[PDB]
């Protein structure tokens, strides 16, 4: 939705052949395309939900107890029995009691005892599995025109619905043409191994495997007016006190317990239909029929005026806000980056074909200036405004930036990350598919390791690789260790 | 949280059973156990820290012991 | 707790992750720590929403594992002590003896 | 027989009055003149701002959200004073009665 | 409990900040510390441990640091 | 992406009728027409050979 | 400082410390970290001033 | 007089609390860390100063602390 | 307090002269020295410190003007 300033927008640049770019959408951030003689276009997955959602498994967090039973037998005499343990209501364990003649019992010893209570829970968990086929991905595509108001405002775009059942979709832009959408909406998050649950208006989700080891009792979650509690013995805890009898109450509420226990957890949307944010898309850009707006106007002839003070994205890239005063209102603006001290024309606009459509109207251009002081001008002739700025920093500044946010990227996206911006390519691929199978073998080895434990595992594979003698392994075990370190501190996103 | 710190190990001892003595005696063995056959990947990797740690066998058996009850325990 | 009474070893109530009070019975209370509870969740890095954690009961529950309980009905009444009387018996007389 | 309350930590909690301060990225801290009421609880945080959010400057600029704060239950613990005491020996006179 | 149990280390990274990252990130440090801090006593018997077991100086500290996170996690 | 159901022709254009295919291991798009009017079907299907 | 105006560093005035508030032109507001101005001594330990 | 000489030295001394003796014990130590904060090149520098004068490792830690002592309190 | 940490070093010079150039040139000159007149013992102590910590006579030097210099500002 036209993001400028979001300080995530990963500026994505070229085609491979054919006049599309492979990209992939996530949620925090955009992708602003800008290729040769095209529109260009800040395009992003604007929200994700699931229209339909199957209940699969129902925890329960609230207990309440009733209806306490006790039975006893002599200690010779055996294991005690309730008729209500069969009941699958009722939860109950055996406890040894020790039984007299002060007790009835008519011999002395330790005697077996049962105690079976009601169980029923207040509030539940309501765990519901998303079937991978319901789901709707919006993605929102800005045009990036230039106009006044569009600076970063997230309310001004092209919202195309994006479904396994109709993936590819032509997004017909205004006056652009139709950008064309072949997506994958299969590859995403691997909903098949999520259960998103929902608390109590709270919903997160979360991966499968781990909501089938919470130490809860569940239900099979058949929407049914008398639920089976299946190990009710972990809320009720039986105290045997003093040996001598057995007495039953509830642990409590475990929302807390529980809330804690989804830490690391990403949450959720869940008012009103359930609306999945925190995920990503695999888009494919297909640009063949997008045109610009001017490539038929002419160019302005009189002057320019700065409205708004020219301001640095956390990228670098400048933006500028000018007012044309002139009475041909369909024009072109003309933009030439003049660096200092020469006429070298190395700063390129962001803004496809920056145009004025009406007198009154404003114009947000955007522009990526050169790494040292340069000044840009606006008009034509010598009444042309010329605004001067000063980016800071270094080339080699901007390339560790950009490696370390493609570190961050392969870190959450892992080998879908590879395919970020991939024009066709070859060695792509191949870097694509070595990094497949290492990602693999390494989420099979570090799979449930912590935030710092990831980071100890980390030193030590360093620590052997520096006190190895085989070289090999000397290697192999730092390179390992480096990016376990890594991995460690930006694990937890 | 609160749950992480039990009220065990602690210098109160009398004859009458503890809050939750019977439930709470192998809920860590329990939570060990589960994660462990739920992560089987990070038992080689383990076993291989281990190796190239310990010298002596038993060197090595306690390295590999307690780094297995170490990361469940850490999660 | 709430109609449930425990024996806990001093140090480890000053240690346990709750937003305390001084305990002074004042109408309004001045609750430390109030950071343990509420959870401040950034989102997107665009804005920043605040929620309650829950009813920390479970939790607490949970934590006094291992911890004596006690009986708090009416006047508290603590059971699962010991003492150390020392029997004197120098006036016990027997009963039948005669 | 007497009680004294030392500490009450609490379990439950109840969240209202939920405020906002922003600051452009260079301007530094944003401040709520709440933060210093004891009765609020809040965390300073980074977002991102822009022509969009109402700034002039882009980049990231901190914020503050400070919200009311009150525990709904709590859990009192309370000392008890060493000679407030009673210990009730029963002592038996095992006369062989029936 | 379920506490015991945090959904940290599994495969679902996103963007988005999880729930509770900043709290849940050094909880388990934040116990461990606290925990050695109250029971001092302890720090001796670990190194104790770690010294007739550790061969080697590098064999020692990774006993000594074991002992000393597995301990109050256990607890 | 082979074709477990050997010739698939409508009998009758009323009745609906249902294909058996057998796609690749990698993610596939599955086209069930001529023209751009053809019914696309994209399949991810999750494993190894 | 009443009539007189400097330059200085904005980290460096951010860090200097004092009692500071939003600048609102707001009569009687809140000064976040004021407890720099002031002192509270022990009279050995009979009692707070 | 300039906060620069506090009445800090003197061995005049008795029972009773001094004047801002809470803020006064770490007021220096607090400047000290926030400037390091603030210019942490210098570190670099002092570690390159102490690296090519002290040729014992006791040599080179005192030179680097009292160097990266010095200069935010000379300032 | 606030005078400790003087707005000296920032990078923004200019050929006006700034405020309170010719009293903070020396200010921190004048307290050194009169702290070392003030306190003569402590140039007794420096030596020592400087002599069983100096292999050589630069070393020496240099740790014997660090330890003059950093006492009287650390005051
Ligand atoms: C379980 O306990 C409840 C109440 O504790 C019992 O409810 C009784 O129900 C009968 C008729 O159904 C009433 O006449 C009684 O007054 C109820 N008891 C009360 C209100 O205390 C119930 O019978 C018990 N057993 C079962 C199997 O539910
Ligand atoms: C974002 O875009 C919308 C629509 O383009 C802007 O809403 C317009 O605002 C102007 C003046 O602010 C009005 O004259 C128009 O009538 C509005 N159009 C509508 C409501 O459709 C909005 O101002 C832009 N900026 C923000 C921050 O939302
Ligand atoms: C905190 O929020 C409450 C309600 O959310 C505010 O209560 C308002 O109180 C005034 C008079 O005291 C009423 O006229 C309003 O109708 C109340 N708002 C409601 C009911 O939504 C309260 O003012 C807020 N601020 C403080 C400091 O409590």
């Amino acid at each position: 939705m036209r993001c400028v300033g979001v300080g995530n927008r990963d500026f994505v640049e070229g085609l491979s052949g054919a006049t599309w770019v492979d990209v992939v959408l996530e949620h925090g951030g955009c992708v602003t395309t800008m290729a040769k003689n095209k529109p260009t276009l800040d395009i992003e997955l604007q929200k994700t939900e699931a229209t339909q959602l199957a209940t699969l498994r129902k925890l329960c967090i609230e207990g309440k107890i009733t209806n306490v039973t006790t039975d006893s037998r002599c200690p010779t005499q055996g294991e005690a029995i309730l008729p209500e343990e069969q009941d699958q209501n009722y939860v109950c364990k055996h406890t040894y009691v020790d039984r007299g003649w002060g007790n009835g019992c008519g011999l002395f010893g330790k005697g077996s005892l049962v105690t079976c209570a009601k169980f029923q829970c207040l509030e539940l968990i309501e765990g519901k599995v998303v079937q991978h086929e319901n789901l709707k991905y919006t993605v929102i595509i800005t045009v990036h025109t230039g106009d006044q108001h569009q600076v970063g405002n997230e309310t001004q775009g092209v919202t195309a619905e994006i479904t396994p059942q109709a993936s590819t979709v032509e997004a017909i832009l205004p006056e652009y043409g139709t950008l064309g959408l072949e997506c994958s909406p299969r590859t995403g998050l691997d909903f098949n191994e999520m259960i998103l649950l929902t608390m109590k208006n709270k919903a997160w989700m979360v991966h499968r495997q781990w909501f089938f080891d919470l130490p809860l009792p569940w239900t099979s979650g058949a929407t049914t007016e008398t639920p089976t509690w299946n190990k009710k013995e972990l809320l009720v805890t039986f105290k045997n006190a003093h040996a001598k009898k057995q007495e039953v109450v509830v642990l409590g509420s475990q929302e807390g317990a529980m809330h804690t226990a989804l830490t690391g957890a990403t949450e959720i949307q869940t008012s009103g239909g359930t609306s999945i944010f925190a995920g990503h898309l695999k888009c494919r850009l297909k640009m063949d029929k997008l045109e610009l707006k001017g490539m038929s106007y002419a160019m302005c002839s009189n002057a320019f005026v700065l409205k708004k003070e020219v301001s640095e994205t956390q990228h670098g890239t400048i933006l500028i806000k000018v007012e044309y005063k002139g009475e041909d209102a369909p024009c072109k603006i003309p933009f030439s980056t003049e660096d200092g001290q020469g006429k070298a024309h190395n700063g390129r606009l962001i803004t496809a074909n920056p145009v004025v459509t009406k007198k009154e109207e404003l114009v947000n251009i955007e522009a990526e200036p050169p790494f040292g002081e340069s000044n840009i001008i606006i008009g034509i002739g010598d009444k042309a405004l010329r605004i001067n700025w000063y980016k800071k920093g270094s080339s080699i500044g901007k390339m560790f930036e950009a490696t370390a946010r493609g570190a961050r990227r392969m870190a959450i996206l892992g080998d879908t990350a590879w395919d970020f911006g991939s024009v066709g390519g070859v060695l792509n691929s191949l870097g694509k598919m070595v990094h497949q199978i290492f990602g693999s073998a390494y989420t099979a080895l570090f799979s449930g390791v912590s935030w710092i434990m990831k980071i100890g595992i980390g030193v030590l594979l360093t620590w052997i690789g520096l006190n190895s003698k085989n070289t090999s392994m000397s290697f192999s075990c730092i390179v390992i260790g480096i990016i376990t370190l890594y991995l460690g501190a930006v694990v937890q996103a | 949280s609160v749950a992480l710190a039990p009220h065990v190990g602690m210098g109160l001892d009398t004859r009458a059973q503890t809050w939750m003595s019977a439930e709470g005696a192998w809920r860590q063995i329990e939570k060990v156990e589960t994660w462990a056959f739920r992560h089987p990947g990070f038992t080689i990797l383990a076993l291989f820290l281990a190796h190239y740690i310990g010298t002596s066998l038993t060197q090595k058996v306690v390295i590999f012991i307690l780094l297995m009850l170490v990361t469940p325990s850490m999660t």
